[PDB]
RNA sequence: AGCCAGGAUGUUGGCUUAGAAGCAGCCAUCAUUUAAAGAAAGCGUAAUAGCUCACUGGUCGAGUCGGCCUGCGCGGAAGAU
C-alpha cells in the first residue's frame, strides 16, 4: 500500500483479519488483485471508491502530457 | 560476494580474513557482506 | 616540577640542527637574565610527552644543563609544519 | 602456546606411540589412527602428552597448538568416539543404510548411494534421520559435510539435509 | 503467579464491557470467550470506579473458559486527570513547555504503590520525577 | 570495573555488617532471574527493608576478604557461585526458613546451603527461631503449670 | 577470550505517527530494584512479540587491551604475433 504511493490511516483488527485503511491513488491500484492475492495466499479481500483529488508528483504530471 | 578494493567491516558481526594472498570479509548473520579483492 | 635534562649545543647552524633531528634530538635555547643565552639540545620524545600537559607552559620548569639547574619558562616553541614533532624552543630566565 | 602449553591426559586404556614424528594412539574403539608433525615437539612419559616449539622454525608454537588439538581428538577419539547427526526436511526425502553406503532419496531424478569411507558407519532411526559414528574426527567431520552437500538446506523451507546443531537461514519469499 | 504463558493489555474501560471497533473480537478470539469478560469484569468493576483506563491479563489456555485478572493505570497518565494539560507538548520538546503539582507526585503517585519497586515510598516519588521531567515540565517545589 | 578505592569500600562497608550483625545464611544463584531478587527484597522488606543485603561477591577475594575478620567458617562456603545474606536487627529469624523454602520452588539451587554462622558452623534448616517472642510458649508454660 | 547465569520495575518516557512499545524522526535521558542492566550498541517487528550487546555475579587461571611514531612488505593491477 506505501510502495503504491499511499497513505494510511488505520487497523482495527476486526475478528480474525486485519482491515487495514489507505488512502492510495487510482492510476497505481491496477490490477492490484492480482498482487494481493500473491501477498496473501489469495485469502485478501479489498474494497475501493472514489475519496478525493490531490496534488500528481511531479514526474506523474509532467508524464501526463496529451 | 562484493568484491571492491576497500572491504572494510559492515555490521558487528563482520569478521576479516586472509585466506590465500587475498583479504576478506565474513558475516555470520549477513550473506550480502562477504567481500574479496581485498 | 618538569625535570628537562639537557646538554650544551656544540654545533650551531642549519646544518647541525637537521642533524640533531634526524637523531631524536632538538635544538632550544635558554636566554634571559643578566647572562649570556646559552644554546642547548633537549632529547625529543621526552619534551613531546612532557609538553603535552599544559601545565609545561604555565609552570616555572627546571633544565639540567651540564649540572645546574637553570630553572625557566617556556617562551616559545616551533612546531613542525605537519608532522607531530617539535622544532625548536625559547625558553626564558626566570 | 595456551592450547599449545596446556597439557593432556592419556585416559587408562589408550596406547600411544610416538616415532619421531608419528604419533599413533589406540583405545578402545577405534581404528588407533596416526598423524604427523613437522616443527613442533612431542613429548610422553608421564600420563600426559606435551608439545612445544623446536628450535629454528618461527612457525613454531602455532604448529605445536594444532598438533596437541590434533593428537587430543585423536585421544578422545578412539576413547568415546564421536558425534555425527543429520535430519532430512522436504516430502519424499528417505534415507536407507544398508550395510555402510547410505541410499538417500532427495528428490532427484536418480538415487544417489553414498558409500561410507572405511572407520565410519551409519545408521538411520527414522526414514528422515542420520547418525553417523566414527573415531577419525577430520574424516566424521567429511562425511556430515558431503551428505549435507546433496542438498544443502534452501533457505525458503528449509528443505534438504540439515545438520542439528545448524542454525539454517529462512527469508521471507515475496511475489512477485 | 510462578509462570507466565500469555499476556495482552490495550487499555479497555469499565462502564460497559462490549467493545468492539477498539478491541471488542480482538480481546478474545484464539480460545477466549466474548461472552465471559461481561459476566466477569464488571464483577471486578463496580467495586472501585468507571470510564478510565485499564491495562489487563486473563487466564485462557486453551482450556474454553478462562479466569480474568487486574492491573493499575499508566503513571505519566496520572498527569493528565491528575495534573493539568492532557497532552504533553504543543510546542515540540525542543521547548519546555509543561507545569507540576509537587504536593501531588507522592499520594498520586503512591496510587500507585502495588506496582513499584522502592522499598521506600519516598523512592516511590523519585522515580515519578523523571516520570514527570518527560518533557522537562519544572515543579513549582 | 572501579580501581581500589572502591574494592575497599564494597569490603570496609560489607565488614562492619559482620561486625555488627546477628544471622548468616547460604546460597547458590545459578538461575537466578529478577522476579527472584524483586521477591526476596520485599522479603528483606518485611525483613526490615534495607536492613538485609546479599550482594553477590563470592570472589573469596571480596566477602571472604570480610572473613579472616569474623566467621572464618566460609573459606569454605566462598569456592563457587554464591549470594552471602548477613542480617542487622530481627531475631536470629526467618530469612533462614524462607532460603529453604523459596530454593525448594525450584527458585535454583541453595548451595545445597553450605550454612554458615550464628554458633561456628554448618547445615540444617531451622525454625528454632521467630518463635522469638514465643515467650508466650513460657506464658502458656505458667497458668498451664500452675493449674495442671 | 571463552563457558553458566542474569540482563529487571516506573514504562509503550514525552512528543510525533495509521502504528514510533529500547530501537523512522524530535526533545529529554532521570528514578528505581540491585551484584549489574543504556529511558538503550546491533538483529527483528505492521506495531508489540522474539534474539543479542553494553553492564554485573560465577567459572577459568597470567598476562592482556588499543592508540602514537617509524622500517620492509599485501590488495588495489585488464591487451592484443
Ligand atoms: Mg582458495
Ligand atoms: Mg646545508
Ligand atoms: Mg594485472
Ligand atoms: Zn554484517
Amino acid at each position: 500500500l506505501s510502495r503504491r504511493r499511499g497513505m494510511l490511516k488505520g487497523q482495527e483488527s476486526e475478528v480474525t483479519g486485519v482491515k487495514i485503511h489507505a488512502e492510495v491513488p487510482l492510476s497505481e491500484m491496477f490490477g492490484y488483485a492480482t498482487q494481493l492475492r500473491s501477498l496473501t495466499k489469495g485469502r485478501a479481500s479489498y474494497t475501493m471508491e472514489f475519496l478525493k483529488y490531490d496534488e500528481a508528483p511531479s514526474n506523474v504530471a509532467q508524464a501526463v502530457i496529451e | 560476494m562484493k568484491v571492491r578494493a576497500s572491504v572494510k567491516k559492515l555490521c558487528r558481526n563482520c569478521k576479516i580474513v586472509k585466506r590465500d594472498g587475498v583479504i576478506r570479509v565474513i558475516c555470520s548473520a549477513e550473506p550480502k557482506h562477504k567481500q574479496r579483492q581485498g | 616540577m618538569f625535570t628537562i635534562n639537557a646538554e650544551v649545543r656544540k654545533e650551531q647552524g642549519k646544518g647541525a640542527s637537521r642533524r640533531l633531528r634526524a637523531a631524536n634530538k632538538f635544538p632550544a635555547i635558554i636566554y634571559g637574565g643578566k647572562e649570556a643565552p646559552l644554546a642547548i639540545e633537549l632529547d625529543h620524545d621526552k619534551v613531546m610527552n612532557m609538553q603535552a600537559k599544559a601545565e609545561f607552559y604555565s609552570e616555572v620548569l627546571t633544565i639540567v644543563v651540564d649540572g645546574k639547574e637553570i630553572k625557566v619558562k617556556a617562551q616559545d616553541v616551533q612546531r613542525h609544519p605537519y608532522k607531530p614533532k617539535l622544532q625548536h624552543i625559547d625558553f626564558v630566565r626566570a | 602456546s595456551r592450547v599449545a602449553k596446556a597439557p593432556v591426559v592419556v585416559p587408562a586404556g589408550v596406547d600411544v606411540k610416538i616415532n619421531g614424528q608419528v604419533i599413533t594412539i589406540k583405545g578402545k574403539n577405534g581404528e588407533l589412527t596416526r598423524t604427523l608433525n613437522d616443527a613442533v615437539e612431542v613429548k610422553h612419559a608421564d600420563n600426559t602428552l606435551t608439545f612445544g616449539p623446536r628450535d629454528g622454525y618461527a612457525d613454531g608454537w602455532a604448529q605445536a597448538g594444532t598438533a596437541r588439538a590434533l593428537l587430543n581428538s585423536m585421544v578422545i577419539g578412539v576413547t568415546e568416539g564421536f558425534t555425527k547427526k543429520l535430519q532430512l526436511v522436504g516430502v519424499g526425502y528417505r534415507a536407507a543404510v544398508k550395510g555402510n553406503v547410505i541410499n538417500l532419496s532427495l528428490g532427484f531424478s536418480h538415487p544417489v548411494d553414498h558409500q561410507l569411507p572405511a572407520g565410519i558407519t551409519a545408521e538411520c532411526p527414522t526414514q528422515t534421520e542420520i547418525v553417523l559414528k566414527g573415531a577419525d574426527k577430520q574424516v566424521i567431520g567429511q562425511v556430515a559435510a558431503d551428505l549435507r552437500a546433496y542438498r544443502r538446506p534452501e533457505p525458503y523451507k528449509g528443505k534438504g539435509v540439515r545438520y542439528a546443531d545448524e542454525v539454517v537461514r529462512t527469508k521471507e519469499a515475496k511475489k512477485k | 503467579a510462578k509462570k507466565v504463558q500469555a499476556y495482552v493489555k490495550l487499555q479497555v474501560a469499565a462502564g460497559m464491557a462490549n467493545p468492539s471497533p477498539p478491541v471488542g473480537p480482538a480481546l478474545g478470539q484464539q480460545g477466549v470467550n466474548i461472552m465471559e469478560f461481561c459476566k466477569a469484569f464488571n464483577a471486578k468493576t463496580d467495586s472501585i470506579e468507571k470510564g478510565l483506563p485499564i491495562p489487563v491479563v486473563i487466564t485462557v489456555y486453551a482450556d474454553r473458559s478462562f479466569t480474568f485478572v487486574t492491573k493499575t493505570p499508566p503513571a505519566a497518565v496520572l498527569l493528565k486527570k491528575a495534573a493539568g494539560i492532557k497532552s504533553g507538548s504543543g510546542k515540540p520538546n525542543k521547548d519546555k513547555v509543561g507545569k507540576i503539582s509537587r504536593a501531588q507526585l507522592q499520594e498520586i503517585a503512591q496510587t500507585k504503590a502495588a506496582d513499584m519497586t522502592g522499598a521506600d515510598i519516598e523512592a516511590m516519588t523519585r522515580s515519578i520525577e523523571g516520570t514527570a521531567r518527560s518533557m522537562g515540565l519544572v515543579v513549582e517545589d | 570495573m572501579a580501581l581500589n578505592l572502591q574494592d575497599k569500600q564494597a569490603i570496609v562497608a560489607e565488614v562492619s555488617e559482620v561486625a555488627k550483625g546477628a544471622l548468616s545464611a547460604v546460597v547458590a544463584d545459578s538461575r537466578g532471574v529478577t522476579v527472584d531478587k524483586m521477591t526476596e527484597l520485599r522479603k528483606a522488606g518485611r525483613e526490615a527493608g534495607v536492613y538485609m543485603r546479599v550482594v553477590r561477591n563470592t570472589l573469596l577475594r571480596r566477602a571472604v576478604e570480610g572473613t579472616p575478620f569474623e566467621c572464618l567458617k566460609d573459606a569454605f562456603v566462598g569456592p563457587t557461585l554464591i549470594a552471602y545474606s548477613m542480617e542487622h536487627p530481627g531475631a536470629a529469624a526467618r530469612l533462614f526458613k524462607e532460603f529453604a523454602k523459596a530454593n525448594a520452588k525450584f527458585e535454583v539451587k541453595a548451595a545445597a546451603f553450605e550454612g554458615e554462622l550464628i554458633p561456628a558452623s554448618q547445615i540444617d534448616r531451622l525454625a528454632t527461631l521467630p518463635t522469638y517472642e514465643e515467650a508466650i510458649a513460657r506464658l502458656m508454660a505458667t497458668m498451664k503449670e500452675a493449674s495442671a
